RNA sequence: GAAAUUGUUGAAAGGGAAGGGCAUUUGAUCAGACA
RNA sequence: GGAAUACUGCCAGCUGGGACUGAGGACUGCGACGUAAGUCAAGGAUGCUGGCAUAAUGGUUAUAUGCCGCCCGUCUUGAAACACGGACCAAGGAGUCUAACGUCUAUGCGAGUGUUUGGGUGUAAAACCCAUACGCGUAAUGAAAGUGAACGUAGGUUGGGGCCUCGCAAGAGGUGCACAAUCGACCGAUCCUGAUGUCUUCGGAUGGAUUUGAGUAAGAGCAUAGCUGUUGGGACCCGAAAG
RNA sequence: AAAUAUGUAAGAAGUCCUUGUUACUUAAUUGAACGUGGACAUUUGAAUGAAGAGCUUUUAGUGGGCCAUUUUUGGUAAGC
RNA sequence: GCCCUGAAAAUGGAUGGCGCUCAAGCGUGUUACCUAUACUCUACCGUCAGGGUUGAUAUGAUGCCCUGACGAGUAGGCAGG
């Protein structure tokens, strides 16, 4: 019975041909990435310089965070903040944006935070606060052989796979997105900025959509 | 037992994401962008300077 | 036994679990199946409709045992015979020597047909029979042979 | 705190012992916890549950109903398991040959398997026999035979038994069972 | 939608696979760039009160 | 009996532990102690003292004296978390200080040898400390806090 | 020979009730463990 | 014209001070650094040094201090209540037993089951044994006179665990107990139909019908026990004015 | 003639093809219903969620309610 | 707009009290800072749940081990003691 390194090195040797693979795939989000970022910067100015203006694609992904406690909450909100797994306070979750998820938002305005998230809170939320949904458990990342596991069935076979699959919207969001234990958000670092939470974003309250400024606060709550 | 941050631990990064090094090893974090000098058109300012 | 018993558990809560605004008093609805008619009626008609007034004759002075008649249906019939002595004439089914088997003698009535019995011919011996008890005897040969 | 969802501290509600307190039983179960843990056979996951089952919901599989499943189309050979105890018919008069393997025979359910050149047999040694259940049948005894079924879901129009003692006529048979005594359940 | 379905689940299959006949919901619009060419943004004000009656 | 024993005990099979990993790595010093310092003994047996700092010992503590004679402390050990380093510096480049060690210092009156050792750095020191006008005084006064100071502020 | 309740002795506290919770000063008192 | 800066944002840039925590207990995993042997901050604290070895640390207790703290029981929408009981302490002090029962469960035997009215017997109210009967079940349905459960593999259809065959696997087929849905068949009641026949008024075959039954269609019952529940009893305990 | 509220549908119990059964039905092998044989798998026919779904039996307490924003009746009003 | 008049009740008395006048008042803006049985991370208890493990030749198989979630409570149910 060989194995002492025989099938201990048919493994290792066939664990290094894996990271190789996410190597070359990160290196490669990465291009696209920027280089798609560096394509509207350039758009953005290309239609300046034809007097035109350039209207930047709809966001498709938000980020939520619910902002208000468990009580005295009316029934249908109450539902949709379920739906969308909010069910306890500055617990926050991913969701695709179509009408049909949007006018779920609407319904759960005065009861959440929310809007769009840059790469880098993603990355940072997946990173520190990412755990997987595995017969229940809720199980943290920590080691890409566990996305693998359960999200390779769909490509996906590293954290960043993971990440590259929300921040894109993918075809296989669904599962790649609920596949994530809605994050568990502490409170703001600072605070909330605001005298009173629960008014709009737009009176200098705290909820509805605050659009990219959405980044600035979940930050200060991982 | 004990999950590790990546993000500070630089052991569990390298654990994810091999391109860590890389990213880190080719400064990428602050790519300097090529620069461009496109100059916008004259409606533009016009009317951004409108009443 | 006392120790199992929920009494016990109760000790210690004013109430004994008959709660504090209802209480346990007397009677409320009343006395037993007081109020039939009345406030348990809902009860009554279902879980026992038909269970007030009347229907059908008076019989003064009935004895059972006056229409005594136990019914065995061919279904057994040969359950009758003691197995031993069964087996011998299941096999070997024959006129000129067919087994007889009191019925009456068994401590049965009518002979009713609930079906299927093997063509082995025999003589029973009843009371009474169904119309088809005997159709079913007669097709395997056996007859059914009246007595008191 | 959560918008629970759900009740919190559910047990699951099936059974997870015998109820039964005899040993016999208990090593029997010790055996097809075994055989069930190690060997991801159906067959054993299914009988583990129903040693587990309580006297209601293991109602007796007759002899008779045992030889009508082997006149089941290409059943013949295939042997009769049953969680339960097996008791004689005696309204079926050619009994076949075969293997019962159950918890208890009646006297005569034995004598009349056996009296064909049957073989009647303890659970473990269907074990011994067959580890994936490979070539069995399971049976079952018909549960909603038993009488108190006859009572429940009591109510009008549902025609349904009340629950009675003494009964025949002058036995809630008048008013409510006839549209000439007020009306009709 | 059917009917409708079962024909360009066909009419695709008898060509080169590649189906997509769930519905979705409707999609967020793309970029897309707005031209000025005779037509210049008109500034508009908040008016003042008045009544009229 | 009066108790009934159990039905199980414990192994008193103690384990062994983990192979834990924690390597004891060198303690690299702020960058205000640099040999040939005054450093100030915010603590202890000299407290108050105003005392040369000489070298760096392999259990991080560190090298001092007073000199001696000028101030009565000896070449000793100190913590260095217990000391202010100032910023008036002497220059300990013709003091040897390589005997120095932490054997130098096991437990197991005064051993001659540290009487010779004493007065032969003490020399060394003296020379470059007449160098700098003031500066033995300084070294022989102690230093306290006076109505007004707020080290959150004062420069040493 | 319990309790309520009482005499004595000892200790203690007390600016219009007493008793209680968390916490520590102080006093009194006590375990365990060192080897 | 060419810069700078602010502002907003990004870095898998570097780096300082401080606070809480140190679960785990051989090894095993994922990695990192090394040309290498190795090493490591990579599946949870170790290294070095000192103090007391004691009332030092710690419990308990009394008091002082900061903040906080209304009387319990009860009925009630609502009690600290200007609602009721309660001055104090001990000892008593309230869901029981029984007859008959529903569900559930355990156990014995099973188309049966129940020794204990009784008899036999005894180390004598026990334990041991047992004949005949009886009760409940094994047949239903009509007010009754009465009549009484297979067209068929004890039926067709659909779902169905499990097993069987094919296949490496995915899958496909075969068979399918319990159970559930639906269409039927059989028995009695009701209504219709009324053959062969006859002591000419008896007989009721056969085939039917938006009718109907606590039915049949390869039995599930009987007995002991228990928690909970039901009724009658002084009926959880104490209470009338009366008769 | 709104807003809110509210019925149904979004497939395998689906869509087509061929052509049996009957006492109903048709001028009619016409049709109605129930079938036999065949053709098409999960982008099999929207979203989000699901610590699974379904089902059965038995039994407690309760059957004096009160408050808030909004809708609203009586009343001049009311802590009505 | 703020302020003043309009502006009358019974024990002495209430922006909560002291007191405050470029406020410690009114309207508005910007930061910082204080602290809930809530949130985040960790230990420990218990409840529910999903895994693993009858292999002797030592000690609980209702056991042993890994893991995840959860924890308000009258009347009332059940359970373990
Ligand atoms: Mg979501
Ligand atoms: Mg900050
Ligand atoms: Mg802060
Ligand atoms: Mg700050
Ligand atoms: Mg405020
Ligand atoms: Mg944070
Ligand atoms: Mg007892
Ligand atoms: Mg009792
Ligand atoms: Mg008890
Ligand atoms: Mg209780
Ligand atoms: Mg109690
Ligand atoms: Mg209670
Ligand atoms: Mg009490
Ligand atoms: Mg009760
Ligand atoms: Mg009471
Ligand atoms: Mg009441
Ligand atoms: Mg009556
Ligand atoms: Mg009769
Ligand atoms: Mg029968
Ligand atoms: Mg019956
Ligand atoms: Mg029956
Ligand atoms: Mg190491
Ligand atoms: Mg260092
Ligand atoms: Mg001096
Ligand atoms: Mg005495
Ligand atoms: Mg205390
Ligand atoms: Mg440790
Ligand atoms: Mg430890
Ligand atoms: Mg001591
Ligand atoms: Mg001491
Ligand atoms: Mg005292
Ligand atoms: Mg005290
Ligand atoms: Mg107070
Ligand atoms: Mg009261
Ligand atoms: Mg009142
Ligand atoms: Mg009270
Ligand atoms: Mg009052
Ligand atoms: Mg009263
Ligand atoms: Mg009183
Ligand atoms: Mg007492
Ligand atoms: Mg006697
Ligand atoms: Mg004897
Ligand atoms: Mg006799
Ligand atoms: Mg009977
Ligand atoms: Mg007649
Ligand atoms: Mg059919
Ligand atoms: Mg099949
Ligand atoms: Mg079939
Ligand atoms: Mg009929
Ligand atoms: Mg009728
Ligand atoms: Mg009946
Ligand atoms: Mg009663
Ligand atoms: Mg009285
Ligand atoms: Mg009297
Ligand atoms: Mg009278
Ligand atoms: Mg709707
Ligand atoms: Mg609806
Ligand atoms: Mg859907
Ligand atoms: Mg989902
Ligand atoms: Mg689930
Ligand atoms: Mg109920
Ligand atoms: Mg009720
Ligand atoms: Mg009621
Ligand atoms: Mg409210
Ligand atoms: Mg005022
Ligand atoms: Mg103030
Ligand atoms: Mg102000
Ligand atoms: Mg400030
Ligand atoms: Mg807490
Ligand atoms: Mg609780
Ligand atoms: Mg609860």
């Amino acid at each position: 019975a060989e194995q002492v390194a025989a099938e201990r090195a048919a493994r290792k040797a066939a664990n290094k041909e894996k990271r190789a693979i996410i190597l070359e795939r990160n290196a490669a989000y990465q291009k696209e990435y920027e280089t798609a970022e560096r394509n509207i910067i350039q758009a953005k100015r290309d239609a300046k310089a034809a007097g035109s203006y350039y209207v930047e694609a709809q966001h498709k992904l938000v980020f939520v965070v619910r902002i208000k406690g468990i009580n005295k909450i009316p029934p249908k909100p109450r539902k949709v903040l379920q739906l969308l797994r909010l069910t306890r306070i500055n617990s926050g979750t991913f969701v695709k944006v179509t009408k049909a998820t949007l006018e779920l938002l609407k319904l759960i305005e005065p009861y959440v935070a929310y809007g769009y998230p840059s790469y880098s809170t993603i990355r940072q939320l997946v990173y520190k606060r990412g755990f997987g949904k595995i017969n229940k458990q809720r199980v943290p990342l920590s080691d890409n052989a566990i996305i693998e596991a359960n999200l390779g069935k769909y490509g996906i076979l590293s954290i960043d796979d993971l990440i590259h699959e929300i921040i894109t919207v993918g075809p296989h969001f669904k599962q790649a997105n609920n596949f994530l234990w809605p994050f568990k958000l502490s409170n703001p670092s600072g605070g909330w900025g605001v005298p009173r939470k629960f008014k709009h974003f737009i009176q200098g309250g705290s909820f509805g959509n605050r659009e990219e400024f959405i980044n600035k606060l979940v930050k200060s709550m991982n | 037992v004990l999950k590790k941050n990546p993000l500070k631990n630089k052991q569990v990064l390298l654990r994810l994401n091999p391109y860590a090094k890389v990213f880190a090893a080719e400064k990428l974090g602050s790519k300097k962008a090529e620069k461009t000098g496109t100059k916008p058109a004259a409606v533009f300012t016009e009317t951004l300077k409108h009443d | 036994p006392s120790r199992f018993t929920k009494t016990r558990k109760h000790r210690g809560h004013v109430s004994a679990g008959k709660g504090r605004i209802g209480k346990h008093r007397k009677h409320p609805g009343g006395r037993g199946m007081a109020g039939g008619q009345h406030h348990h009626r809902i009860n009554m008609d279902k879980y026992h409709p038909g269970y007030f007034g009347k229907v059908g004759m008076r019989y003064f002075h009935k004895q059972q045992a006056h229409f005594w008649k136990p019914v065995l249906n061919l279904d057994k019939l040969w359950t009758l015979i003691p197995e031993d002595k069964r087996d011998q004439y299941l096999k070997s089914a024959s006129k000129e020597t067919a087994p007889v088997i009191d019925t009456l003698a068994a401590g049965y009535g009518k002979i009713l047909g609930k079906g299927r019995i093997p063509n082995v011919p025999v003589i029973v011996k009843a009371r009474f029979v169904s119309k088809l008890a005997e159709e079913k005897i007669r097709a395997a040969g056996g007859v059914v042979e009246l007595i008191a | 705190g959560i918008d629970h969802t759900s009740k919190q501290h559910k047990r699951s509600g099936h059974r997870t012992a015998p109820k039964s307190d005899n040993v016999y039983l208990k090593l029997l179960v010790k055996l097809y916890t075994f055989l069930a843990r190690r060997t991801d056979a159906p067959f054993n996951k299914v009988v583990l549950k129903a040693l587990f089952l309580s006297k209601i919901n293991r109602p007796p599989v007759s002899v008779s109903r045992i030889a009508r499943a082997l006149k089941q189309e290409g059943a013949a050979n295939k042997t009769v398991v049953v969680v339960g105890t097996v008791t004689d018919d005696a309204r079926i008069f050619e009994f076949p040959k075969t293997t019962v393997a159950a918890l208890r025979f009646t006297a005569g359910a034995r004598a009349k398997i056996v009296k064909a050149g049957g073989e009647c047999i303890t659970l473990d040694q269907l074990a011994v026999r067959a580890p994936k259940g490979q070539n069995t049948l399971i049976l079952r005894g018909p549960r909603n035979s038993r009488e108190a079924v006859r009572h429940f879901g009591m109510g009008p129009h549902k025609g349904k038994a009340p629950r009675i003692l003494s009964t025949g006529r002058k036995f809630e048979r008048a008013r409510g069972r006839r549209r000439s005594k007020g009306f009709k359940v | 939608r059917v009917k409708a379905n079962a024909a360009k689940r066909a009419e695709a299959k008898a060509q080169g696979v590649a189906v997509q006949l769930k519905r979705q919901p409707a999609q967020p619009r793309e970029s897309r760039i707005v031209s000025t060419e005779g037509n210049v943004p008109q500034t508009l004000a908040p008016v003042p009160y008045e009544t009229f009656i | 009996s009066a108790q009934k024993a159990p039905k199980w005990y414990p192994s008193e099979d103690v384990a062994a532990l983990k192979k834990t990993r924690k390597a004891a790595r060198p303690q690299k010093l702020r960058a205000s102690l640099v040999p040939g310092t005054v450093l100030i003994l915010l603590a202890g047996r000299f407290r108050g003292k105003r005392v040369v700092y000489l070298k760096h010992l392999e259990d991080n503590t560190l090298l001092i004296s007073g000199p001696f004679k000028v101030n009565g402390v000896p070449l000793r050990r100190v913590n260095a978390r217990y000391v202010i380093a100032t910023s008036t510096k002497v220059s300990v480049e013709g003091v040897n200080v390589e005997k120095f060690n932490v054997e130098y210092f096991a437990k197991e009156e005064i051993k001659a040898e540290r009487v010779e050792d004493q007065k032969v750095v003490d020399k060394a020191l003296i020379a470059e400390i007449k160098k700098t006008p003031l500066l033995k005084q300084y070294l022989s006064a102690s230093f306290s806090l006076k109505n007004g100071d707020k080290p959150h502020m004062l420069k040493f």
